[PDB]
């Protein structure tokens, strides 16, 4: 049938010029495993466009993974990937492709690669992808008018969830949020609407959304009281009423300026954990060779914190282990050492050469905390 | 669910009601809105708002201005620098005082009115004061004037009563590049429309220690300050000034030296280049019998300083001749008595009491004060601050010239490229709606314009509404069409002017400038997405929904592929509110000495191996 | 624009009031009677000397205040003191008054003062730089906080064998000295009070149900006397009140000329209420407005009585005729900051109600106050 | 006093080096070889105490090409290198009465060109109602000069010829001062004004 | 050694690219100029210091083409290494001065558009530092603190952190490009 068939390192060793000007066509791509990708050339663009860092090693595999739709693959029944949806381009999802290129690089060739030459082939394939597609989408501009409003509120069930509301915090927040939030999540109802495919790929919330095309509902004081009488209208057909406009006149500027105030004043638990943790230095990679493996429990919560350790089984750098949940587990840590990279973990391999590694920890405990509030 | 009925009046809120759709706007977009407010300064280019509510007519009566406190009679009309020809003759004098007489009153009470011609209440900003001409042509030494007669208006407030706070700028929703974090891209036609003038001040001191350098001035002349009227030097310098020294004086006591300015050793003071001078106060100590400046230095100092004190002395003798006529029945206004105890400390004593030793705020003068104020505008380029009079403000991060800027089918050149997709984040809807609603008036008077026999994107001349205006039957289609309009997006507008007399005016001033201006209260009774499917489904008063072509970042004429709506939004310009050897590299003079050596013995100053 | 339609806008549109939109410390300060030409300022010297008078002795007598010349203005300020007759060249807004003592019949010393002098707009200036003034609530009567009853007086505010001559001189200047009738014209709040001990009557009587059942709302901007005056002339007012309490607290005894005139001479400098306009007065703030205009943020700032001093912040339907919300900076957020100049605003500047609007502030009051 | 910015007078520490491009910034009609005669004699007077007569004659001459005011914050090697290229302008234009004391180590028809050369005068208290006449501010810098030419004995260490250019003999060789020396002086002032107006 | 407001380079650049305003370069690059105009030119020290502060606030040719000259002496590197700090490893990176802007009323160091997520981009009112390497021997010992040193992401262990990822409008750009109803369906295609 008529479908062309490339290769996954033949789009790689093609031209940018001769790269864009492709075919608009339903095509193959023979990757180096077993499988085979079906796409289209709009995404197929894209995809070469985040494996900038496979274009300098000539020999390394591509696996299927690498591309943005490896849901299709060509099997032998026709079934499997004749109406199949392909992964969303996401601002997250151009980064964990590139990801995925630097370590299928260091995975090919067995720990000997400098990951700052993975970095810096990372941050030029960034700036490779940004200064292409700028400059070769100069057409497809995505705009905002007042017909794009229209097309969102003139929706037959999104004016139905707007009449008949129970004034409680069930009858609106679970029943008329949750009858536009399941036709916000249909990819059948706005096809071309500027404001839900945005809210599709990660650059709308749905939050500020349900307070504009739906009712608002209970706005607090200074101290978080209800009012006992939610809003009755939303952003898009305004609220000119004394009592619902004062009460999100209390909402709208006295919340975000206490939450401008509170993270200045935790500026100084950090410092003393900053200064402190300097008493450990430098990490050498190696491994110790030590018999000195600490216990301990496993719960699902510390799963993720174990996303990547030296298990000891039987004399495994994972964190999506499913069992392993409640037994108490036998591996190495750096509380012993004759400090190694195996004792540390794979963590490690992300820290630059010339890093304390008390201080980048101490950073990366003070920042979580102050992304909260 | 009460769409239809708003009930919120001008009165409830405070500055809020300076623009509508306040109730579609977030809060806090609508607490920065009013903060935004109170930080614009005036721009070159003033207009009222299309979208006109009744705060823009209240908000124009209390500005700050020149204005007669009650009903009195002028006695004296003085003025500082008289303009005439003759040789010591300073043209384009600043400050014209007038002393009145309070009429009506059982103690006549005796005042002051100073009238410069700019008022500066910020730092580096400011504004000028348009003169009324037909009351400041009335102005004579026996004259009546009544309560609250204004001269020297600003240049915001008009004629007919409105406020001029911003400038309408047809703005485009798109996705470019240069729209990240908060960005504009600003078009050059538009940016000279948005100008603010600065008024700073510049002050000397010369006496003892130091005098001043011969700038500005050939080998026949001194003129150490530019006079009023004058431009300031390419290179902004102002007064120039070298210390004293007798035995460097063939060295640097020279009309070469002295015409020469050494940028060390000397301390100048700088400014803009481009500066118009407005005005010059000089303050002498001529009590010293040995005076330190050099002979010849002083021409340009003592012919300001002698108009400057024949004013201060014409203004104590009017006093001293009001206090020989009515002795202790004399009321006067409280700034005409610190106006008399400014003219005592200007002019010298008489030799049987001690000197006056004058200070400014714990600093002590020295036989000479020169005080400059300069008037200079800025033209915006970059990391300038604009304002959709909503609460989304962004800086300017490029400037495009007006051919590569996006255009309609229809011929209207963009001013601003605005990133649509903060609207939803931020929660300002009234942009939405202004720039629809805006976007369809302005379509609906180029489509009458084109209707009739003109041109639209150009003013018509006055015999050309002459002959539009002389067919009835079009005027009264027009008018109608017109009505039909105001129908839908404010039908207080269509209750108010359907009892219109002479209608063939308002369509002479639709017709006139490109939009038809529109009232819209606080309180409307109308829907407002009811009203905007009423303009999509509609075979008139529909806006011109089509492609948008401009020059993209790399040399290319380009054609978007949606259909973009290109309206109005009433912009306003805001103020601007290891580790051991780069440290003993400033710790140390001897290493920063051996890296300016290192810079300039070297070869290139540029990659240098090592600087110790 | 079209006239017709400007006209129309003109006729849709309330006006504001002109009393506060030009400034109201232009109106309580420098506003002169029509029979005798004295500023406001002046008459409110006049009533704070009238009020001292029962601690004066016999013969000593207030008489009047006159307005100094400026000859002896600038005679005055250029005082040579050490040889060097110091001038201060600044663009200030300052002017002289005399204060005119007597002792049986003999005229003293008169002793000149400086006030600030105000403009249209608020817009004071000092020193060369523009300030701006600010008025604040000031609570009528007394003034309750959540802990206990705080009545404000204008010399001493407090928060509710050799010994015994010290313990019975404190209970005579607490008697017959706190008896002032300027106090009762405030003390009209449902209070019947013309004596001293009726006051502490009535506290523990009348205001006792204010500490455990009380009728306030604490959150309210109905009722307030809003002034401009009592905070501005503060140190004039301490002045005043050291004036009086030298004349009692220290001794009763025979007075000269030379004591008198040498305690008018310590008690009234030049500068007494100039000292600390820009150090210590909330309610005078830099002008830093780049726009034409002045009801921004020029005429249209009030201060509150805790900002003056340099929860309570909940939701109240006064604040939408008094104060002003959406209107929210970064100190005063909660709609107390800004002025609303459409509010009905009497005499003696007493913020009274407004009747067309009262029904939906009413109704939205008790829609603001349910669980 | 008067703090310049560090740096600037790093570059005036290397400016006072170049005394060729120094001496033809002002008079482009000079012999080399007489630059070369005067800068041969660095070395010896550079272990030698420079007075203020010499630094006062190397800020008069070369204040078109170099600050006067620089030659308090500057080196020895600067300021030895400038009398060198300051005594060649003086040997060319024909001052050689005067051009003798630079390298040294220790052992009127005039006023009204002067007046208009110089027009900005000093002005003069009054004495007993008369008004004086101002003080011109060139004769007080060459009478400072020749009060300092005249504190002291000198002894010559530069070029020979130079010092039979000058009339003088040796007989110690310690440096007589002529009678002329405020005349020469005032010459040389007088010239510096002509080339400077 | 320098201060001045950031704004964004929305053109095909690198993202290590410092575009330094007319007066900070004038200002910042006072010896460096000397240098030329005493080399190309005649000039003395003097007329040089006098040439440098005339055109602070004013354009001419030769000095704009001095500063070509200048960045185009670094002859390995891109241009001039500095190190762009911020007061509030992603707070203090090393950057290349490249362009000199022409526009003198633009005072504002503009930065990469890439490098604008690992430290804060406050357009409004964030002032931040510049400090001028001297020499290549600072320039190679500053390569620690890079734009390519926050990629690798210092929480998960084989993440690339979240500054590398794009802005809105530059990702909608492509959401209307490649997410839309252009190709026919594959069954029906066939
Ligand atoms: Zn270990």
């Amino acid at each position: 049938m008529n479908l062309n068939r490339y290769k996954a390192r033949d789009l790689l060793n093609l031209s940018y010029d001769d790269l864009w000007s492709l075919p608009s066509e339903w095509h193959l791509i023979e990757f180096d495993d077993g499988k085979t990708v079906v796409s289209v050339d709009r995404i197929t663009k894209l995809s070469v466009l985040c494996w900038y860092p496979l274009k300098h090693y000539k020999d390394c595999p591509i696996p299927s993974d690498h591309h943005i739709d490896f849901n299709r693959i060509l099997t032998d029944n026709p079934k499997d990937y004749l109406n199949v949806e392909g992964g969303r381009v996401t601002s997250k999802a151009m980064v964990k492709h590139l990801n995925k290129a630097i370590w299928n690089i260091y995975d090919w060739s067995g720990e000997t690669v400098d990951p700052e030459v993975l970095s810096k082939l990372a941050i030029e394939g960034k700036n490779w992808l940004y200064n292409q597609t700028t400059v070769k989408l100069s057409e497809y501009l995505a705009t905002l008018s007042m017909f794009d409003i229209a097309e969102v509120y003139n929706h037959p069930k999104v004016r139905e969830a707007n009449h008949n509301i129970e004034p409680t915090t069930y009858g609106i927040e679970k029943i008329s949020y949750g009858k536009v939030k399941e036709v916000f999540n249909d990819p059948t109802q706005f096809i071309g609407n500027s404001i839900i495919e945005g809210l599709r790929s990660g650059t709308q919330k749905t939050e500020q959304l349900l307070q504009a095309f739906a009712w608002r509902g209970f706005p607090t004081d200074i101290n978080s009281d209800i009012f006992k009488y939610p809003v009755t209208t939303g952003y898009i057909d305004g609220i000119w009423n004394l009592y619902e406009n004062m009460i999100e006149s209390r909402s709208g500027t006295k919340a975000l300026l206490y939450n401008k105030e509170l993270l200045r004043v935790t500026e100084y638990f950090n410092r003393k954990s900053q200064l402190i943790a300097q008493y450990v230095q430098r990490l050498h990679p190696g491994d110790c060779k030590t018999t000195i493996l600490a216990e301990y429990p496993v719960t699902k919560l510390t799963l993720k914190a174990f996303k990547g350790k030296y298990y000891q089984k039987e004399d495994w750098i994972r964190g999506n282990e499913t069992h392993l949940i409640g037994t108490k587990q036998k591996f190495r840590s750096v509380f012993g050492c004759n400090i190694c990279m195996t004792c540390y973990g794979r963590l490690g391999i992300n820290i630059p050469k010339g890093t304390n590694i008390g201080q980048v920890a101490a950073v990366s405990m003070g920042d979580k905390i102050t992304s909260a509030v | 669910s009460q769409l239809g009925r708003r009930e919120i009046d001008l009165t409830l809120l405070g500055h809020t009601g300076l623009d509508p759709w306040y109730g579609t706007t977030s809060s806090a977009r609508g607490a920065m809105f009013v903060t935004h407010i109170g930080q614009a300064p005036e721009v070159n280019g003033n207009e009222s708002r299309y979208f006109l509510t009744g705060a823009e007519l209240e908000y124009a009566k209390y500005t700050h201005d020149v204005r007669f406190p009650e009903d009195c009679r002028v006695l004296h009309v003085l003025r500082k620098y008289p303009t005439g020809i003759g040789k010591d003759s300073i043209r384009s004098n600043p400050v014209t005082t007038i002393i009145y007489e309070n009429y009506f009153d059982k103690y006549k009470t005796i005042g002051v009115l100073h009238v410069p011609e700019y008022m500066s209440h910020h730092q580096d900003f400011g504004y000028e004061l348009v003169k009324n001409r037909e009351v400041w042509e009335t102005i004579a030494p026996n004259e009546m004037f009544s309560k609250d007669t204004v001269i020297a208006q600003s240049g915001a407030v008009k004629k007919d009563g409105t406020l001029g706070m911003g400038v309408n700028a047809n703005v485009v929703f798109l996705s470019a590049a240069g729209t990240i974090e908060d960005g504009f891209v600003a078009n050059k036609n538009f940016l000279k429309r948005m100008m603010p003038t600065s008024y700073s001040t510049a002050v000397a001191n010369a006496g003892r220690k130091a005098f001043f350098l011969n700038m500005y001035g050939d080998d026949k002349i001194y003129k150490p300050f530019p006079d009023i009227g004058d431009v300031i030097r390419p290179d902004g310098v102002i007064f120039a000034i070298r210390d004293h020294d007798d035995d460097l004086a063939p060295a640097e006591m020279t009309p070469r030296a002295l015409r020469t300015l050494d940028r060390t050793f000397d301390r100048a003071v700088i400014g803009t280049p481009g500066a118009k001078v407005i005005d010059i106060d000089i303050w002498r100590d001529e009590r010293v019998n040995p005076s330190p400046t050099p002979t010849g230095m002083d021409a340009q100092l003592v012919k300001y300083h002698t108009h400057l004190s024949s004013y201060y002395r014409e203004l104590l003798k009017i006093y001293r001749g009001l206090l020989a006529r009515r002795k202790d029945d004399l009321h006067i206004t409280e700034e005409f008595e610190r106006l008399i105890v400014t003219a005592q400390m200007f002019l010298p004593q008489p030799d049987n009491v001690r000197k006056l030793s004058r200070f400014y705020r714990l600093d002590p003068l020295d036989e000479w004060r020169v005080e400059v104020t300069y008037k200079a505008q800025k033209m915006p380029a970059g990391a300038f601050k604009m304002t959709d009079f909503h609460g989304g403000k962004g800086v300017i991060c490029k400037v495009m010239e007006d051919e590569d800027m996006p255009i309609d089918e229809n011929g209207n050149r963009a001013d601003l490229i605005i990133f649509g997709g903060s609207t939803m984040r931020r929660s300002n809807y009234g942009r939405i709606y202004e720039h629809g609603f805006g976007a369809a008036a302005r379509d609906l008077a180029q489509r009458l314009r084109v209707e009739a026999g003109l041109d639209r994107h150009a003013k018509p001349t006055q015999q050309q509404l002459n002959s539009v205006m002389g067919n009835t039957q079009w005027v009264d289609y027009a008018f109608k069409e017109l009505l039909g309009f105001y129908e839908i997006i404010a039908p207080t507008m269509h209750s108010k002017m359907m009892e219109h007399p002479n209608p063939a005016e308002h369509v002479k001033t639709v017709l006139m400038d490109g939009f038809p201006y529109i009232y819209a209260p606080v309180d409307d009774p109308v829907d407002l997405m009811a009203a905007v499917n009423k303009l999509i489904n509609s075979d008139k008063y529909r806006p011109h929904y089509g492609k948008v072509s401009y020059r993209d970042q790399a040399g290319k004429w380009v054609t978007t592929k949606d259909n973009v709506l290109m309206g109005p939004l009433y912009m306003m310009l805001l103020e601007k509110i290891p580790t051991a050897e780069i440290l003993d590299q400033t710790n140390n003079p001897l290493a920063h000495a051996a890296v300016i050596e290192s810079w300039l013995t070297a070869e290139k100053p540029s990659s240098v191996p090592v600087a110790v | 624009p079209d006239p017709f339609l400007i006209e129309k806008i003109r006729e849709n549109t309330p006006c504001m009031n002109p009393t506060l939109a030009n400034g109201i410390t232009v109106e309580h300060t420098m506003t002169r009677d029509p029979n005798t030409g004295v500023n406001m300022t002046r008459r409110y010297i006049d009533s704070l000397f009238d009020i001292s008078s029962v601690l004066f002795p016999d013969g000593f007598k207030y008489e009047g205040n006159r307005a100094c010349t400026p000859l002896k203005h600038f005679e005055e300020i250029t005082r040579e003191y050490n040889a060097k007759r110091i001038a201060n060249i600044a663009p200030t807004d300052m002017y002289m008054i005399d204060l005119m003592f007597s002792y049986k019949g003999e005229m003293l010393y008169p002793r000149p003062m400086l006030l600030p002098a105000f403009k249209r707009g608020n817009m004071v200036t000092i020193n060369g730089a523009k300030y701006i003034g600010s008025p604040v609530l000031t609570d009528v009567g007394f003034s309750v906080l959540n802990d206990s009853i705080f009545i404000p007086f204008r010399r001493t505010k407090l928060t509710f064998g050799k010994v015994e001559e010290n313990i019975d001189s404190h209970l005579h200047s607490f008697c017959n000295s706190l008896d002032e009738m300027t106090i009762e014209e405030l003390k009209t709040v449902g209070v019947n009070v013309s004596t001293i001990w009726e006051l502490l009557y009535e506290i523990m009587t009348s205001l006792a149900h204010h500490l455990y059942a009380t009728d306030i709302d604490e959150t309210s901007m109905y009722g307030k006397r809003l002034t401009v005056l009592h905070y501005l002339m503060s140190e004039f007012n301490y002045a005043v009140s050291m004036f009086g309490y030298m004349f009692q607290s220290r001794r009763d005894r025979e007075w000269t000329v030379q004591e008198l005139n040498e305690g008018l001479k310590r008690s009234f400098k030049l500068q007494t209420a100039i000292k600390r306009l820009t150090v210590d007065h909330g309610e005078l703030d830099t002008m830093s407005n780049p726009n034409s205009s002045m009801l921004i943020k020029g005429t249209s700032i009030l201060v509150t009585q805790d900002r003056a001093k340099t929860s309570s912040r909940i939701i109240h339907a006064s604040i939408a005729e008094v104060g002003q919300y959406k209107n929210q900076p970064k100190n005063n957020p909660d709609g107390r900051g800004r002025l609303n100049m459409y509010t009905k605003v009497g005499p003696t500047g007493l913020v009274e109600r407004r009747e067309e609007v009262r029904e939906i502030i009413d109704n939205a009051q008790l829609m603001f106050r349910a669980k | 006093k008067q703090r310049v910015t560090p740096g600037d007078i790093v570059a005036y520490n290397l400016d006072a080096l170049d005394v060729v491009k120094l001496v033809h910034k002002i008079d482009d009609t000079v012999p080399v070889e007489l630059i070369q005669e005067c800068l041969d004699c660095v070395a010896v007077t550079a272990t030698k105490d420079i007075y203020p007569h010499q630094i006062l004659l190397a800020q008069w001459v070369m204040h078109k090409a170099f600050p006067a005011r620089a030659f308090s914050h500057i080196n020895k090697n600067a300021v030895n290198h400038l009398l060198a290229a300051a005594q060649s302008l003086m040997w060319h234009w024909g001052f050689q009465q005067v051009a003798v004391f630079m390298q040294v180590e220790l052992y009127i028809k005039y006023k009204d060109v002067m007046d208009e050369l110089y027009p900005h005068q000093r002005q003069q208290r009054a004495i007993n109602g008369v008004p004086v006449a101002p003080v011109n501010i060139a004769g007080i810098a060459v009478q400072s000069a020749h009060a300092s030419i005249r504190s002291s004995n000198w002894i010559y260490h530069g070029p020979d010829r130079l010092f039979k250019e000058a009339e003088q003999v040796t007989q110690n060789k310690v440096l007589v001062v002529p009678a002329t020396i405020k005349s020469v002086i005032t010459e040389l002032v007088i010239h510096l004004g002509k080339l400077n107006q | 050694t320098a201060r001045a407001v950031i704004t964004s380079i929305s053109d095909p650049h690198d993202y290590d690219e410092l575009h330094i305003p007319w007066g900070v370069g004038c200002q910042l690059l006072k010896y460096h100029l000397t240098n030329k105009l005493k080399a190309k030119f005649n000039m003395t020290t003097r007329e040089a210091f006098s040439f440098v502060y005339e055109n602070v606030l004013q354009y001419n040719q030769i000095i704009a083409d001095l500063f070509k000259e200048l960045i185009a002496e670094a002859a390995p590197y891109k241009g001039m290494g500095c190190t762009f700090h911020r007061n509030p490893r992603g707070s203090t990176q090393q950057f290349f001065i490249t362009k000199v802007k022409d526009d003198i009323n633009d005072n504002s160091i503009s930065m990469s558009v890439l490098c604008l997520k690992a430290p804060n981009a406050d357009f409004d009112g964030d002032q931040l530092n510049l400090t001028l390497m001297p020499d290549v021997y600072l320039t190679k010992a500053t390569e620690r603190i890079a734009p390519h040193t926050w990629v690798l992401s210092i929480d998960e262990p084989h993440e690339i952190s979240g500054n590398l990822e794009l802005q809105g409008p530059v990702v909608e750009t492509i959401i209307n490009w490649a997410h839309e109803k252009y190709l026919p369906p594959l069954e029906e295609w066939l």
